[PDB]
RNA sequence: CUCCGAACGGUAAGAGCCUAGCAUGUAGA
C-alpha cells in the first residue's frame, strides 16, 4: 500500500508493483515514459528491503499453513540468506551491501560444511536458521538511519 | 484487540471508505517507519518455538506497525534452543531421504496480502523443533525448553519476571 | 544558554487565554467582560 | 480456534465452554462485515461493544456470581477471553459500568480531558443525543 | 485585549457544562 | 467509462472492485474490439446475450495479449457488480453453458468461499463439454466438470487470484 | 479513416471514434456516461425467456 | 510563514458562552484568499454548534479589517463591500448578532432521503433553501474582495428603498431640537409638549422634514439616546 | 579453483486531431 501510494501518487499510469515486491512495466513502452520513471535510487532500495523481509514474511506464512514443518521454515531462512546474495536485493541500490552479502556466503560455507560433515551434510536441508536473522539484522540496523535520511527526502519531493 | 484488524480490513481505498483525508497520511509516514523492518525481523519465533506472540504498536492511522518488543531471550536458554534444533536436524537429516525444499517464491506474484485464512488461523502445524527431552536425566528442566517467548518469561526460580 | 538551546531546538526541527473583547461587544451576546 | 498455549484447563472450560464460542462466532460476524453505511469509523464501534460483553460477562462470572476457579479466570485472561486493564478499571468504585477503554486515556482527547462517554447523566444538558465517537455509546 | 490566565480547571469546565 | 460501473454499490474481499484481475491484464483488456463494444453499453440483459452469443472458455492468447470474450465478459461483470440473485440464476441457468461457466467464475471471484463452494457443489455434477482456447489460440475440447474442479482448486488458471479459506475437512470441522 | 459528424471530427483509430461517441460533450447532450443496472431478478429472467426462445 | 499568539475574532464567531475551548495548530490548513501558512485554530461556539474554525490568515485580515473566519467585520458586522462602497452603517448594522451561522449546515444524506443517523444526525434536518437567488451562490474570494458580491448589493438596496418625535426627558431641549431643524430648514408652527416628552414640528411644503424623515427613523441620535419617532396625524383628527 | 557489479553519460527535434488514473472538502445568505 505505502509503496504503491507513491507510484500512482506521481501520476504514472504505466507501472504495477507486484505484490510479491517486484517491479514490471505493463505496455512495453519507455523512452519517454521511461524518462519520468527509470530513477528514485530510495524506491529501488526501499522496495529492495522490503522485497526481503516480505520473502521473510511470506516464507513463514505458507510455513503456519500448509509446508511448515522443519524443512521449509529452515531451508527457507538458509536459502534466504543465499538468495539475499542470488535472488533479492541485490546491489544497485547501495555500495557496501555486497560486501555484507559476501560475508554472508561464506557464514553460509562454515555452516554448511561443519553441518554436513556427517551423513546429514550433502544435498538441500535444514541448514540452521542462525546467521540470516544476525547477518541482516544488523546490515538493516546499520541501513535504518542512511535510508531513514534519504527515504524522507525523497517523501519531502 | 481486533481493532487492527478490523481497521485495517481497509486494503484499498473508496476515496473515503477509511480513505477521505488518510490517504495522505498513509503515503507520508510510512517512509518515516522502514525502522519498523527493523524491528519487524528481529521478533520472529526461533526454531526452538512455535508461533508465540508480540506486542505492537498501531497508530491509528494504521499505515504502520512496528513490533516494539526488543527480544530478550537468556544465554544458555538461546544456546541449548537452537542447538537443540541443531542436533535434532542433523538427525533429522540422518533419517528422511526427504528430497524437498520449499518454493522459490513463497507466494504467486499477484496474489494479494493472504489476510483471511490466518486472519482465523485455527491451524497450527505445531510439529516444529523439540527433540523429545527423556524424563530420567532433563528433569531438572522439561518445563523449560520448550518456551518461546517464556523461557525468560519464567518469573519463577528468580528470573525477574 | 536558554534562547541559544531554543534557537538550536529550532534549527533541529526545522532543518487559559482572558482576552477582554473590547472592540465591539456591548450588547450582543451580553455577559462578555473577560472572555 | 486455537488457543496457542497447550495448557488444557484445569477446572475444565466447559462452564463458560459455548458462551465463549457464540462470542467468538458473533466478533468474527462483527469483523466480517463491510465498511457500507459507516461515514469514517461507525462499523468499528461493533469490535469494541462485542469486547466490552465478553468482557463484562466474564467480570460477571468470575468476581460477581463466584462460580469459576481463578485459575480458569487466569487461563481466560492468558486465553484471550478478557482483558486485563479493564479488570482492574471496572473494578474501582468510581466507575463500573464504562464504554471502552479510549475514553479513559487522558491523551485521546485534543483538549486535555476525558470524553462524554465517562461522564453523569444527570449533570450534563438535557437535549443531548451525543453518543461516544471512540467507543460506541455511553 | 488578550492575557494569559491561571485559571480553575474544574470551575473553569464546571461552569462551561453549567 | 473504464475506471468504475458502479458509483457507491460495494466493495472488493480486499483490493478495488474494478481491479481483481492483474493490472497488465486489466491494461489489455482496456483495448479491444469487443472490449470497447462492451463499455459503450452494457446492462443485465445485455451481458445475458452477450454470454449466451460466445462461448468459449479461455484467457489471453499469443504474443501480443489479446483478451478472450469471455474474459471481457467477467472483466464486465466485474466493473458493474450485478447482485447475488442475478449470478445465483446465471449458474443455476443449465441452458446456457458458458453462461453458467461465467456466474461460476464471477461467484468463485467476488463471492465468499461457504457460498462458492455451495455454488460449484452442483457445478461438479455438469458432464457436457464445453470449448476451450489454449494459451498459443488453438481450440482445445474440455468439459464443464473439469473447469469447475479447477476453479475450486487452487488458483492455477490464467488471469485469475482466488485463494480459498482452508481444505475440506477443517471447512467441515468449522461449519457445514 | 473513422469519421464523427456530431463533432465533424477524423479519427485516426476506432477508440477515438467510440470514445468520440459517449464520454464527450455529445454524450453530456445524450445524456453523459451514467448508466445503471436494470432490476435483478425481471432482467434476467425476461433475457434467458428470449435468449431460450430466440435460441430453440 | 505566519504564527501568532491570539485569533483576530469576531464577537459572534467567538459564540454566546463566556467560556470557550480552543485548540491552537502550528502551521495549519494553508490560508484560503492569499495561499500562506497561518495558525489553524478551532474551538466550539456553543451547545449543538458548527465547530467553527479559522479560514483567513492574520495578515490577511488585518490589512483588509476583517475577521478571521466570516470577513465581515470587527468594528461593524457588514461585509467588506457595504463598508467599502458605503455613516449610514451604524443604522444598519445590528447588535445581538444572530447565531444563525454558527449552526451546522444541512446534512446531505437526508437531502438525498435516507439519513441513517435517525436523530443522532450532528448535522441539521431542514430542507436547503431554494438555489436560485444568488444568496445560495456566493464564495470567499469574491467576498473577500469588494468586487462581485451577492449580499452587499442586495444589503445596499435595503439602504435606499424606505411628526410625532418623543423620549426628550431631560437632554433634548426646544431650542436645540429647532437647531437641528433650522439647517433642514423654515418652521410655521413648533411646539413641545412635556406631559408625554414630546416635539411637534412642521414645515412649508415637507422635502427638508422629508430627509429628516430619513435621518430619525430610530436613526437621528443626539445627545446620546435613540429617540422614538411615530408619525402624526395630517388629517385634523 | 567459485570475487556474481548497477545507474547517468542513450533513444530526439513538431506540426493538426483524439482519449484518460487523479485532487480540494471551506467563511457567505
Ligand atoms: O559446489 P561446491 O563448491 O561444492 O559448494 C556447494 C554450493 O555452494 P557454493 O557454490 O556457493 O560454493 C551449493 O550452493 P549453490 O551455489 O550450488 O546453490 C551449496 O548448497 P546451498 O545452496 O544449500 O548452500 C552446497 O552444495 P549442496 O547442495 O550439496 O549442499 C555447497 O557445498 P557441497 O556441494 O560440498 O555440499
Amino acid at each position: 500500500n505505502m509503496l504503491n501510494l507513491l507510484i500512482h501518487r506521481k501520476n504514472l499510469n504505466y507501472l504495477h508493483l507486484d505484490y510479491n515486491f517486484n517491479l514490471k512495466p505493463v505496455k512495453t513502452l519507455t523512452t519517454k515514459e521511461r524518462k519520468k520513471s527509470r530513477f528514485g535510487n530510495a524506491f529501488h532500495l526501499c522496495r529492495e528491503v522490503l522485497r526481503l523481509t516480505k520473502l521473510v514474511v511470506d516464507s513463514h506464512v505458507q510455513y503456519r499453513l500448509g509446508n511448515v514443518d522443519a524443512f521449509q521454515l529452515a531451508d527457507g531462512l538458509q536459502y534466504i540468506f543465499a538468495h539475499v546474495g542470488q535472488l533479492t536485493g541485490m546491489y544497485r541500490y547501495k555500495y557496501k551491501l555486497m560486501r555484507q552479502i559476501r560475508m554472508c556466503k561464506d557464514l553460509k560455507h562454515l555452516i554448511y560444511y561443519r553441518f554436513n560433515t556427517g551423513p546429514v551434510g550433502k544435498g538441500p536441508g535444514c541448514g540452521f536458521w542462525a546467521a540470516g536473522w544476525r547477518v541482516w539484522l544488523f546490515f538493516m540496523r546499520g541501513i535504518t538511519p542512511l535510508l531513514e535520511r534519504w527515504l524522507g527526502n525523497l517523501l519531502a519531493r | 484487540p481486533e481493532h487492527v484488524r478490523k481497521i485495517i480490513r481497509d486494503h484499498g481505498d473508496m476515496t473515503n471508505r477509511k480513505f477521505r483525508h488518510d490517504k495522505r497520511v498513509y503515503l507520508g509516514a510510512l517512509k518515516y517507519m522502514p525502522h519498523a523492518v527493523l524491528k519487524l525481523l528481529e521478533n520472529m519465533p526461533m526454531p526452538w518455538e512455535q508461533i508465540r506472540d508480540v506486542p505492537v504498536l498501531y497508530h491509528i492511522t494504521g499505515a504502520i506497525s512496528f513490533v516494539n518488543e526488543i527480544p530478550w531471550v537468556i544465554e544458555p536458554v538461546y544456546i541449548s534452543q537452537w542447538g537443540s534444533m541443531w542436533i535434532m536436524m542433523r538427525r533429522e537429516k540422518r533419517d528422511r531421504r526427504h528430497f524437498k525444499r520449499m518454493r522459490f517464491p513463497p507466494f504467486d506474484d499477484e496474489e494479494p496480502p493472504l489476510d483471511y485464512a490466518d486472519n482465523i488461523l485455527d491451524v497450527e502445524p505445531l510439529e516444529a523443533i523439540q527433540l523429545e527431552l527423556d524424563p530420567e536425566e532433563d528433569a531438572p528442566v522439561l518445563d523449560w525448553f520448550y518456551d518461546h517467548q517464556p523461557l525468560r518469561d519464567s518469573r519463577k526460580y528468580v528470573n525477574g519476571s | 544558554r536558554v534562547a541559544l538551546e531554543k534557537s538550536v531546538s529550532q534549527k533541529v526541527a526545522a532543518a487559559y487565554i482572558r482576552y477582554t473583547p473590547s472592540q465591539q461587544g456591548v450588547a450582543f451576546n451580553s455577559g462578555a467582560k473577560q472572555r | 480456534k486455537v488457543k496457542r498455549s497447550r495448557k488444557a484447563p484445569p477446572d475444565g472450560w466447559e462452564l463458560i465452554e459455548p458462551t465463549l464460542d457464540e462470542l467468538d462466532q458473533k466478533m468474527r460476524e462483527a469483523e466480517t462485515e463491510p465498511h457500507e453505511g459507516k461515514r469514517k469509523v461507525e462499523s468499528l464501534w461493533p469490535i469494541f461493544r462485542i469486547h466490552h460483553q465478553k468482557t463484562r460477562y466474564i467480570f460477571d462470572l468470575f468476581y460477581k456470581r463466584k462460580a469459576i476457579s481463578r485459575e480458569l479466570y487466569e487461563y481466560c485472561i492468558k486465553e484471550g477471553y478478557a482483558d486485563k486493564n479493564l479488570i482492574a478499571k471496572w473494578k474501582k468504585q468510581g466507575y463500573e459500568n464504562l464504554c471502552c477503554l479510549r475514553c479513559i486515556q487522558t491523551r485521546d482527547t485534543n483538549f486535555g480531558t476525558n470524553c462524554i462517554c465517562r461522564v453523569p447523566k444527570s449533570k450534563l444538558e438535557v437535549g443531548r443525543i451525543i453518543e461516544c465517537t471512540h467507543c460506541g455509546c455511553r | 485585549y488578550a492575557e494569559p490566565a491561571h485559571i480553575n480547571d474544574f470551575m473553569f469546565e464546571q461552569q462551561r457544562r453549567t | 467509462m473504464a475506471n468504475r460501473t458502479v458509483k457507491d454499490a460495494h466493495s472488493i474481499h480486499g483490493t478495488n472492485p474494478q481491479y481483481l484481475v492483474e493490472k497488465i491484464i486489466r491494461t489489455r483488456i482496456y483495448e479491444s474490439k469487443y472490449w470497447k463494444e462492451e463499455c459503450f453499453g452494457l446492462t443485465a440483459e445485455l451481458v445475458v446475450d452477450k454470454a449466451m452469443e460466445l462461448r468459449f472458455v479461455g484467457g489471453v492468447y499469443g504474443g501480443n495479449i489479446k483478451p478472450t470474450p469471455f474474459l471481457c465478459l467477467t472483466l464486465k461483470m466485474l466493473q458493474i457488480q450485478p447482485e447475488k440473485d442475478i449470478i445465483v440464476e446465471f449458474i443455476k441457468n443449465e441452458d446456457f453453458k458458458y453462461v453458467r461457466m461465467l456466474g461460476a467464475l464471477y461467484m468463485r471471484l467476488t463471492g465468499t468461499a461457504i457460498d462458492c463452494y455451495k455454488y460449484l457443489e452442483p457445478l461438479y455434477n455438469d458432464y457436457r463439454k464445453i470449448k476451450s482456447q489454449n494459451r498459443n489460440g488453438e481450440f482445445e475440447l474440455m468439459h464443464v466438470d473439469e473447469f469447475i474442479d479447477e476453479l475450486l482448486h487452487s488458483e492455477r488458471v490464467c488471469d485469475i487470484i482466488l485463494p480459498r479459506l482452508q481444505k475440506r475437512y477443517v471447512l467441515e470441522e468449522a461449519e457445514q | 479513416g473513422y469519421y464523427c459528424n456530431v463533432c465533424d471530427c477524423v479519427v485516426k483509430d476506432s477508440i477515438n471514434f467510440l470514445d468520440h461517441i459517449n464520454g464527450k460533450k455529445h454524450q453530456r447532450n445524450l445524456g453523459m456516461s451514467m448508466r445503471v443496472e436494470r432490476s435483478t431478478l425481471d432482467q434476467v429472467k425476461k433475457r434467458f425467456e428470449v435468449n431460450k426462445k430466440k435460441m430453440e | 510563514w505566519e504564527d501568532a499568539d491570539f485569533p483576530i475574532l469576531c464577537q459572534t464567531c467567538l459564540g454566546e458562552n463566556p467560556y470557550i475551548r480552543m485548540t491552537k495548530e502550528k502551521y495549519g490548513k494553508e490560508c484560503k484568499i492569499c495561499a500562506r501558512p497561518f495558525t489553524v485554530f478551532r474551538w466550539c461556539p456553543g451547545v449543538r454548534m458548527r465547530f467553527k474554525k479559522t479560514e483567513v490568515c492574520q495578515t490577511c485580515s488585518k490589512l483588509k479589517n476583517v475577521c478571521q473566519t466570516c470577513l465581515l467585520d470587527l468594528e461593524y458586522g457588514l461585509p467588506i463591500q457595504v463598508r467599502d462602497a458605503g455613516d449610514m452603517l451604524l443604522k444598519l448594522a445590528r447588535t445581538t448578532p444572530y447565531y444563525k451561522r454558527n449552526r451546522p449546515h444541512i446534512c446531505s444524506f437526508w437531502v438525498k432521503g435516507e439519513c441513517k443517523r435517525g436523530e443522532e444526525c450532528p448535522y441539521r434536518h431542514e430542507k436547503p433553501t431554494d438555489p436560485d437567488d444568488p444568496l445560495a451562490d456566493q464564495n470567499i474570494k469574491d467576498r473577500y474582495y469588494g468586487i462581485n458580491d451577492p449580499v452587499a448589493d442586495k444589503l445596499l438596496k435595503r439602504a435606499s428603498t424606505m411628526l410625532y418625535v418623543g423620549g426628550l426627558g431631560d437632554t433634548i431641549t426646544e431650542t436645540d431640537l429647532r437647531n437641528h431643524f433650522y439647517q433642514f430648514g423654515e418652521i410655521r408652527t413648533i411646539t413641545v409638549v412635556q406631559r408625554q416628552q414630546c416635539a411637534f414640528i412642521q414645515f412649508a411644503t415637507r422635502q427638508a422634514a422629508e430627509v429628516a424623515a430619513e435621518k430619525s427613523f430610530n436613526k437621528l441620535i443626539v445627545n446620546g439616546r435613540r429617540l422614538n419617532v411615530k408619525w402624526g396625524r395630517s388629517q385634523a383628527a
